[PDB]
């Protein structure tokens, strides 16, 4: 439970990161 | 145009194939009980 | 101009063979009255009764000392953190027995030593320079603090400060290890790192820079001389030394850039000895190296030794040893 | 090529990294050389 | 993307946030994030600890922190530091938690969407780090603000609830202070005590009348001070003794924080009257007199005259004089003989320890105390082996005083290494020579030679 | 209502997640300002409510 | 100025180079946890499992003390162990 | 311990305090991804 | 072409990592050190030599594994896995400590070769060969530590171990047995590498804050070309500071280097000059007059005569499990000890 909720947590960030580069945002 | 297969290479590998080998190796460990 | 006013300009003055400036009017005083006490002290101070226990530690060369064995010895244990200056004591006897001049001595000393800091800053300002080499010198600052002042606190003595000598200091590192297990201590190897690290790289840049010294004499003449103070032009060939050391091991492990270099000269050493103060500083508060004591136990339950069950050993052996008149109850606990 | 990103490929690296020295450390806590 | 590279803000990215030091949106918003940030940790930690608490076992051997410092305040713990309710700790985390997710929002909102400089929207809230005036007033309002921190601390303590005082009659309790300490001598004269052994300082401060009386004396000149500075502006010596610019007060407030920090750290390491041991565990002089204690209890009981027990250097094995004459433990401990707590303050009379109240007056209370402060003594190592460093691994414990104390020096001499950094470059970009000196008006050039 | 209230916390816990991953993605995302910033007012207020209803139902459950 | 491989950029961000090593990796990374997890390792290079530094009465250790009969020594403390 | 009710959080709770510096991270991702310009 | 001149080519093609002839001999023993190192700290253990567990999958950690040393029976054996102790045994050589001798003997002829290749790059590319005499430092040291204080003593058993915890074994074994600390020569090393640390440091400093201003960035890297002529800090501006604020400074910047080279080298020397002492027991051990003055005045104490007490009791509580082929048997009552502890 602890691994699949820290993996959800941490793939969020470089996920944001993902999207704004994929939708040419203002990174 | 490259060569894929140089000097660069074998140095390269001879360090990294035994690396990941290893690393398996203790990953496995971690799980061994007295 | 008025008196102040010619006494503010000769003290900020940048024409004095030695600088003075306002941090130096706090440090002269306060070095000389260290350095006159700590000379004075380690040549005829009397014996001091530094644990606390009515048995003087003779510290003195007219006492039976030489260099290597002598040292001005902490305050007893009896005044703990107390402030005992001179005038605190009955008398200079008493003051003496008790070890008034290692108070006074290290006191002025930290004192003068930020000063000094302090100084470095001030009169880099003075030149126009950039101000960060008091910064390097933050460094082993810090370790003198760590080992003069912070220790004593945690431990609640100034007994147990570093004392001002070379068999003193070896005592002292000792100790330490038998009671803390510093060598198992991240931040002394971090340490360690730093200082052999130091070492290596300042080898490797003076003979990269001597290795790629331009021709400008002879066989008969010391290379020295072909280098004038405040030539306009570097003398040696940087791009060589970086074609060397990047054959040596590969391109992208060796600078090109001048002022990389020499700010990972400056950081490697200087933060690697940051990080040793504050191992030294924070057992103080008595977070102590690794203890891997027994981690390795068989199917039964035996214990099978490592390398770290043989250092238990040796810290065993300095601290049963230690203060061997001290300690009357089974825990040592400062 | 550059097909897939170089920020990606050392993100994912890192992240590898960290897992292994994390799962190193839990071994430390568990099994052989724990103590227990 | 204004001013977010190397090019055009002159700062490469491992000096990026340099590049806010003009963009007074972004930098709001840069700050509100990492305030979010600070609270969310509180309540994140604080439900952690929460979480894994066993309320029978002592905080002290259990890694906690935080909840300590709740307690300390007397939420959620009765008499000897009992636990009783946990529900205040839960409330603590969570409304701190909540709260960390509105001032993300906000600092989110500042720095990535709202007007990056805010000058042109607004000069109440737009500043020049020149404008001295509006700089003081800025200050003005956030000492009003934390004037009124401490008188919340005075209301909890004197209308909601009270503060758990160690030194209550009967063992430790929660108590409303009725009766602060008002007087500047006892208030003021704290400032002026050495910090040397016997004295400590501000950190002696030993009753919870003097905490009250001293936090009220805090709120009010704090509020005071932020009137003044929102109604004034720097008079010449000032202006003329300080750099005006954001580095310089960005390093002033890293010296300020360092000494705190490094105040905090003995704080907590000697004081065990707002760091009450029931929670944070035993002080090290505290522990080490305890061991004193105990044996003294054990072999009186077998019969021992601890009075008159001679130890191996002459001293007494159990009692000696200090060097004023106060009869104290013997042994190591006797540096520690300025410690002070209430499991030993009754054996002690005007001269000292009193053989005839040792003799005859030992509770059984204080002989368990004794053993269990002696036995958690502030020693331990990084991965937790409690004890000394000879000691073999089985008890899993390092004292919240050493992992407090070992946390805040590092930060504060970090923050010293700051408050150097920072000042010297302050004082170098307003001179004008902080990217290095100008060949063709070198300073030296133009001295004269020292030789 | 132990399940009730379960259930509003987990729905607090997914929308926490999908404001975290979507109010900075909307604002760094000029060209997406039109539904975007509705559905981030919406999700904001939903948040405040479903945080006020857990508190509200703690009392309510144990 | 560059010696004419290829970049390692160039390589670690390419379609082939982790086809082929999504599957090269974990290989041997399965191949090393596997060595350890079916027992060879104690086998080749001779490590006592737990259960094998001592006889169940034992607690002296099997310390070579011969240098040129030191196998034998090694042989006859395995032998012991059963 | 958490309240009975909180109770099938408890790994949620567990992982929450690193994500500050998951946040320190996240800065270098984003600067990776910027190029470090 | 000549077949010699042939491989003289293909050896000093300019390529990512340079080969040479000096590669021949580097390039496989270092690599049979390193892995070597690798290899008997994973999976080897230390049972039969020491009776110790040494590897991870015993359950030591990096700070604990090593690949620690043969047993004091096999003297000075080179201990060749065809040799007459293993008799071409591969596991039985692992257990009888052949690792040891093999990465000692690897890493060894791996130092020639690195050294080696310090002269051939540098003939190559036409400067000094500074670098190479610089690197005799750690050679030394690591032939007196590794090589000649073992071949003085009893057997390799006593030379260091590879490992971290064993290193420290190793440093509290010297202080206990040796007084390492008191002798001159380990405290000229010392003065060598904290000197060679503060030179670094200062200087590295020094440079960065006489920086000239060269650009306009904040950042002050970019400022720098590789192929420009001029100095990028002032060397006049630095000597006036250092003038003023510690009496002395130089002026000289092929002094400046130079003396960086000579401060650690020497020290280097110096200490592994001692050790070669002390691989016969040849220690700084004692202060004569200092031990008759106090053998026959009960009351003259000095932190000397305190740290030799120290070393008594290091010796006694770590002699019976550090030394297992001596068999000690020290009963309890005659373990040194002050009172109470
Ligand atoms: C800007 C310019 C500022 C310059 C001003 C400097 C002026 C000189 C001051 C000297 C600083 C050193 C003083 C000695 C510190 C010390 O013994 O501090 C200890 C005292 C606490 O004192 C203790 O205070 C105790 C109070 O507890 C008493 O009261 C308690 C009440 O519960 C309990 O009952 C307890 O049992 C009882 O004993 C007792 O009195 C002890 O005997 C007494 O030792 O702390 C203190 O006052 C807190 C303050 C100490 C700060 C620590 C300084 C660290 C400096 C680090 C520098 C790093 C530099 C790096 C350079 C690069
Ligand atoms: C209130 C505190 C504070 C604030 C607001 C600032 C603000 C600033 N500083 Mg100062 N600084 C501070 C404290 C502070 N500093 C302290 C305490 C130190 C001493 C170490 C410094 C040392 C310092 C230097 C040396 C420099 C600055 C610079 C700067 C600027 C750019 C910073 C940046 O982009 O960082 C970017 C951030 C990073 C690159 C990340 C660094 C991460 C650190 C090193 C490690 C943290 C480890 C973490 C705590 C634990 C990790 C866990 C892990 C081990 C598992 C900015 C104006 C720069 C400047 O002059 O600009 C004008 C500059 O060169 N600062
Ligand atoms: C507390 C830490 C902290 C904070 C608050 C900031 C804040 C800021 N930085 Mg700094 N920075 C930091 C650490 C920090 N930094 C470190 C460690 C480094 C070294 C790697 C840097 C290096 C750096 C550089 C080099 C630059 C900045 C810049 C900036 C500013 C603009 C950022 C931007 O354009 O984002 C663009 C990024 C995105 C759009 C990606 C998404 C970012 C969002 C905010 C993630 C938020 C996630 C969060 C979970 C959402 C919760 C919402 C919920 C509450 C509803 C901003 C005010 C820039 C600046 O000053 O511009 C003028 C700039 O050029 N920073
Ligand atoms: C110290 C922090 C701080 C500061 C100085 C500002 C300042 C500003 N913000 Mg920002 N903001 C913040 C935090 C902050 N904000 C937070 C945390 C959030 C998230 C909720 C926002 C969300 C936000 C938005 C969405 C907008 C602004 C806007 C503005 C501007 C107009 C504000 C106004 O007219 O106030 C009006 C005053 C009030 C509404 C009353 C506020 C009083 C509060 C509610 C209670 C009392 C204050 C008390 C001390 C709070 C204690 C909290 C403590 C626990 C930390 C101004 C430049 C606007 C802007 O940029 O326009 C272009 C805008 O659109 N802000
Ligand atoms: C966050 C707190 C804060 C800050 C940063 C400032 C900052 C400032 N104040 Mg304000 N002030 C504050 C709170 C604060 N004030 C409060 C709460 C009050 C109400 C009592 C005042 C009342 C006040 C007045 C009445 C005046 C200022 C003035 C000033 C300016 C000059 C300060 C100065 O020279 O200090 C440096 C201090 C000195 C040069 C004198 C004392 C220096 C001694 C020698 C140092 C002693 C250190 C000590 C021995 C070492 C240990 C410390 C230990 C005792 C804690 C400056 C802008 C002056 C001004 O221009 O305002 C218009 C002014 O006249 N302040
Ligand atoms: C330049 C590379 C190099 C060097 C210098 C060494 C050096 C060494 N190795 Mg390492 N080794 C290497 C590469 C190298 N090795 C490689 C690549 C491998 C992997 C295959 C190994 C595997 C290895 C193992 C497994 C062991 C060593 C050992 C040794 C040591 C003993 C070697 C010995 O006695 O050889 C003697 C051999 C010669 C001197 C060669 C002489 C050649 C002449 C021309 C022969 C002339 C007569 C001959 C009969 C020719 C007949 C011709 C005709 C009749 C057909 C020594 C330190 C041993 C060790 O470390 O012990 C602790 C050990 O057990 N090595
Ligand atoms: C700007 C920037 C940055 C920063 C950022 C930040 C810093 C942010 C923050 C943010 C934040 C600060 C956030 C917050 C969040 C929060 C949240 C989201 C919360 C939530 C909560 C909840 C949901 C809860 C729940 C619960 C309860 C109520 C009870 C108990 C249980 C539980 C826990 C479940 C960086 C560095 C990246 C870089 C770039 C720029
Ligand atoms: C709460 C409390 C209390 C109280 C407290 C108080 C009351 C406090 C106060 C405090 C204070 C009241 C403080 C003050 C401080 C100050 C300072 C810290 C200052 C500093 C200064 C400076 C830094 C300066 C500088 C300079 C110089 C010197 C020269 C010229 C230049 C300049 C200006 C730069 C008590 C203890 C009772 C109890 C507990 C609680
Ligand atoms: C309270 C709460 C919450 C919140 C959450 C959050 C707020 C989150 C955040 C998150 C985040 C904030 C994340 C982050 C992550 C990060 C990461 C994952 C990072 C990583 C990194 C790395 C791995 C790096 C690497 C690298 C690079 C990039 C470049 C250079 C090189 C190197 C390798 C260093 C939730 C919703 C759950 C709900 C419940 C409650
Ligand atoms: C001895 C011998 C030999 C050889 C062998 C070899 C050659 C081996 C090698 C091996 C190897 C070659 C191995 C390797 C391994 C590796 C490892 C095991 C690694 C690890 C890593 C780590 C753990 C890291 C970590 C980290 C951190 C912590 C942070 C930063 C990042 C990093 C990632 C770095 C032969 C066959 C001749 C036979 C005879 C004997
Ligand atoms: C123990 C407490 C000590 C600190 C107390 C707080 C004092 C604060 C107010 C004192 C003001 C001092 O005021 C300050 O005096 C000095 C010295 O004359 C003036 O100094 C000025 O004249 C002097 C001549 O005497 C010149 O050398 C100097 O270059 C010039 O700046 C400052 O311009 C003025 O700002
Ligand atoms: C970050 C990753 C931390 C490593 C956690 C690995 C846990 C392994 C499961 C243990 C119980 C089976
Ligand atoms: C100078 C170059 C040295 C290279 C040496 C390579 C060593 C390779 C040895 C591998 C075979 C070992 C022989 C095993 C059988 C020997 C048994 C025996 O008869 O004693
Ligand atoms: O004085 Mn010097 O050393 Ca610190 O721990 Mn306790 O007190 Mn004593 O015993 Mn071990
Ligand atoms: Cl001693
Ligand atoms: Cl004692
Ligand atoms: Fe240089």
């Amino acid at each position: 439970a602890q691994l699949t909720m820290i993996a959800m947590i941490g793939i969020a960030g470089p996920m944001i990161i993902f999207l704004l580069a994929v939708r040419r945002g203002n990174l | 145009s490259y060569p894929i297969f140089t000097v660069r290479w074998v140095a390269v590998h001879t360090l990294a194939v035994p690396t990941i080998f290893f690393l398996g190796a203790i990953a496995a460990m971690q799980f061994i009980q007295r | 101009a008025n008196l102040w006013e010619r006494f503010c300009n000769w003290v900020t003055s940048t024409d004095n063979r030695l600088y003075v400036g306002w941090f130096g009017v706090i440090m002269i005083p306060t070095l000389l009255a260290a350095t006159i006490c700590f000379v004075i002290a380690f040549i005829a101070a009397p014996p001091v009764d530094i644990d606390g226990i009515r048995e003087p530690v003779s510290g003195s060369l007219l006492y039976g000392n030489n260099i290597i064995t002598g040292a001005v010895v902490p305050s007893s244990n009896a005044i703990g953190l107390h402030f005992y200056p001179i005038w605190e004591a009955a008398s200079l006897d008493e003051w003496l027995y008790n070890g008034g001049p290692y108070q006074l001595i290290i006191f002025h000393f930290l004192l003068g030593a930020s000063c000094y800091m302090g100084r470095q800053w001030e009169l880099s300002y003075r030149l126009g320079m950039r101000p960060w080499i008091c910064v390097a010198y933050s460094a082993p600052l810090a370790s003198a603090f760590a080992v003069f002042l912070i220790y004593p606190i945690g431990q609640g003595s100034f007994s147990d400060g570093m004392p001002l000598g070379i068999s003193g200091t070896f005592n002292f590192m000792i100790v330490f290890q038998a009671e803390h297990n510093i060598l198992m201590h991240p931040f002394h190897q971090l340490g360690v790192a730093g200082v052999f690290g130091g070492a290596l790289f300042c080898a490797m840049h003076g003979s990269l820079v001597t290795s790629s010294l331009i021709r400008e004499t002879t066989e008969t003449e010391s290379a020295n001389y072909g280098y004038k103070f405040g030539q306009e032009e570097e003398t040696y060939n940087i791009v060589a030394a970086h074609g060397y050391f990047g054959r040596l091991i590969f391109q992208y492990a060796s600078f090109n850039n001048s002022r990389s270099l020499h700010f990972f000269l400056a950081a490697w050493p200087v933060v690697g000895v940051w990080f040793t103060a504050l191992g030294i500083s924070t057992m103080a508060f008595n977070l102590n190296g690794f203890n891997f004591n027994h981690s390795v136990i068989d199917a039964k339950g035996n214990v099978i030794n490592t390398w770290a069950d043989i250092i238990n050993r040796a810290n065993l052996g300095m601290e049963v040893m230690h203060e061997r008149n001290a300690h009357n109850f089974p825990l040592d606990l400062a | 090529g550059g097909r897939i990103p170089l920020w990606i490929v050392a993100t994912v690296a890192g992240m590898g990294v960290i897992v292994i020295v994390g799962l190193f450390f839990y071994g430390a806590y568990a099994g052989l050389g724990s103590s227990l | 993307a204004t001013n977010r590279d190397q090019e055009s803000s002159g700062f490469a990215w491992w000096a990026g946030n340099a590049r806010l030091i003009n963009l007074s949106g972004k930098l709001l918003g840069a700050h509100v994030a990492h305030a979010g940030l600070i609270v969310f940790w509180a309540g994140a930690m604080t439900l952690f600890e929460l979480a894994h608490f066993i309320p029978e076992k002592p905080m002290y051997e259990q890694g906690l922190i935080l909840i300590p410092h709740i307690a300390t305040l007397g939420w959620g713990v009765g008499p000897g530091g009992e636990v009783v309710d946990t529900f205040p700790f839960f409330v603590v985390g969570v409304v701190h938690l909540i709260s960390s997710a509105v001032l993300g929002f906000g600092g989110v909102y500042h720095a990535i969407r709202g007007p990056e400089t805010l000058e042109e929207y607004s000069s109440f809230f737009g500043y020049d780090w020149k404008d001295k005036n509006k700089m003081t007033t800025i200050l003005g309002f956030h000492l009003i603000v934390l004037g009124i921190g401490a008188l919340l601390l005075v209301a909890k303590a004197m209308f909601f609830g009270g503060l758990y005082d160690t030194w209550a009659p009967g063992g430790g309790d929660v108590r409303v202070i009725t009766n602060p300490t008002l007087d500047p001598r006892v208030i003021f004269g704290y400032l002026l005590k050495s910090p040397f052994g016997g004295e400590g300082w501000i950190v002696s401060v030993n009753n919870l009348e003097d905490v009250v009386g001293g936090h009220i004396w805090i709120g009010l000149i704090c509020i005071a001070g932020g009137i003044w500075h929102i109604l004034t502006t720097p008079f010449g010596w000032a202006r003329r003794a300080f750099i005006w610019s954001g580095e310089a007060y960005l390093s002033y407030s890293l010296g300020a924080l360092s000494m705190m920090g490094f105040i905090a750290t003995c704080f907590v390491w000697f004081n065990n009257t707002v760091y009450p041991s029931e929670f944070y565990g035993p002080t090290g002089p505290e522990a080490s007199q305890a061991q004193a204690m105990t044996f003294l209890i054990r072999d009186q009981k077998l019969g021992a005259n601890v009075g008159s027990a001679q130890g191996p250097t002459g001293l007494g094995k159990y009692l000696m004089r200090s060097p004023t004459g106060e009869i104290i433990f013997g042994g190591e401990t006797m540096r520690f003989w300025d410690f002070r707590g209430p499991w030993l303050e009754p054996l002690r009379g005007p001269n000292g320890l009193d053989l005839n109240k040792i003799k005859n007056d030992i509770q059984p209370w204080q002989e368990r105390r004794a053993a269990e402060y002696m036995t958690h003594a502030p020693l331990g190592s990084l991965n937790s082996v409690g004890g000394v460093a000879t000691e073999i691994n089985s008890v899993n414990f390092v004292s919240p005083r050493s992992w407090l104390a070992t946390s805040h020096f590092v930060l504060a001499f970090f923050f010293l290494v700051g408050h150097l950094w920072h000042a010297g470059r302050a004082r170098a970009a307003a001179a004008g020579f902080e990217k290095g000196i100008d060949r063709e008006s070198e300073p030296v050039l133009s001295m004269p030679s020292l030789d | 209502m132990t399940i009730l209230f379960q259930l509003a916390l987990a729905a607090l816990v997914i929308l926490s997640f999908v404001m975290v991953i979507g109010v900075p993605v909307a604002y760094a995302s000029p060209q997406d300002w039109d539904r975007s910033k509705q559905l981030i007012f919406l999700g904001s207020g939903l948040w405040i409510a479903l945080v006020l209803v857990v508190g509200v139902l703690n009392f309510f459950v144990v | 100025g560059t010696t004419g491989e290829r970049p390692f950029s160039d390589i670690i961000t390419s379609v082939r180079y982790w086809v082929i090593h999504s599957i090269t990796i974990p290989a041997l990374f399965i191949a090393g946890w596997l060595f350890v997890s079916t027992g060879l390792a104690y086998d080749v290079f001779g490590t006592p499992r737990p259960d094998s530094y001592y006889a169940q009465e034992q607690r002296s250790i099997p310390l070579v003390t011969d240098r040129f009969e030191a196998k034998q020594q090694v042989e006859t403390f395995l032998e012991q162990l059963k | 311990k958490l309240p009975e009710a909180y109770a099938i959080f408890d790994p949620l709770v567990d992982v929450l305090p690193v994500i500050p510096v998951l946040f320190l991270a996240l800065a270098f991702v984003w600067q990776a991804a910027v190029g470090f310009r | 072409r000549g077949w010699f001149d042939i491989l003289d080519d293909w050896l000093k093609r300019d390529r990512f990592v340079f080969v040479g002839w000096s590669g021949i001999l580097l390039f496989p023993c270092a690599y049979l050190a390193l892995g070597g190192w690798l290899t008997g700290t994973t999976f080897v253990t230390s049972w039969y030599t020491h009776g110790l567990a040494s590897s991870y999958l015993e359950g030591c950690n990096f700070l604990t594994v090593a690949v620690s040393t043969p047993a004091n029976s096999m003297g000075h054996s080179l201990l060749l896995l065809w040799g007459p102790e293993a008799q071409g045994d591969f596991t039985r050589w692992c257990q009888l400590g052949g690792l040891w001798t093999f990465i000692a003997l690897h890493g060894a002829f791996g130092l020639i070769g690195f050294m080696l290749r310090q002269f051939e790059i540098a003939r190559l590319v036409g400067v000094r060969p500074y670098n190479a005499i610089a690197f005799s430092a750690p050679i030394a040291v690591f032939v007196s530590v590794f090589l000649i204080y073992p071949l003085g003593q009893s057997s390799w058993f006593f030379a260091p171990s590879f490992g971290v915890a064993a290193i420290f074994r190793f440093l509290l074994f010297f202080q206990g047995f040796h007084n390492w600390t008191l002798n001159p020569f380990h405290m000229m090393g010392v003065a060598g590498v904290l000197g060679g640390a503060l030179l670094c440091a200062i200087h590295g400093a020094t440079v960065e804050n006489t920086l000239f201003q060269d650009g306009e960035g904040a950042s002050t890297f970019r400022a720098f070309n590789p192929t420009q002529a001029e100095e990028t800090y002032s060397m006049v501006t630095a000597n006036r500071f250092w003038s003023q604020i510690f009496g002395i400074a130089f002026s000289n910047k092929r002094w400046l280097h130079f003396f960086m080279l000579f401060v650690p080298v020497t020290g280097l020397w110096m200490s592994a000059i001692g050790v070669v002492g002390l691989a016969l027991n040849l220690r700084s051990y004692d202060f004569i007059s200092q031990e008759i003055r106090a053998a026959e005045d009960p009351e003259f104490e000095t932190f000397y005569t305190k740290n030799l007490l120290l070393n008594e009791g290091i010796r006694a509580w770590m002699a019976p499990q550090d030394q297992p082929h001596e068999n000690f048997v020290f009963p309890e009552e005659v373990l040194p000890r002050g009172n109470a502890l």
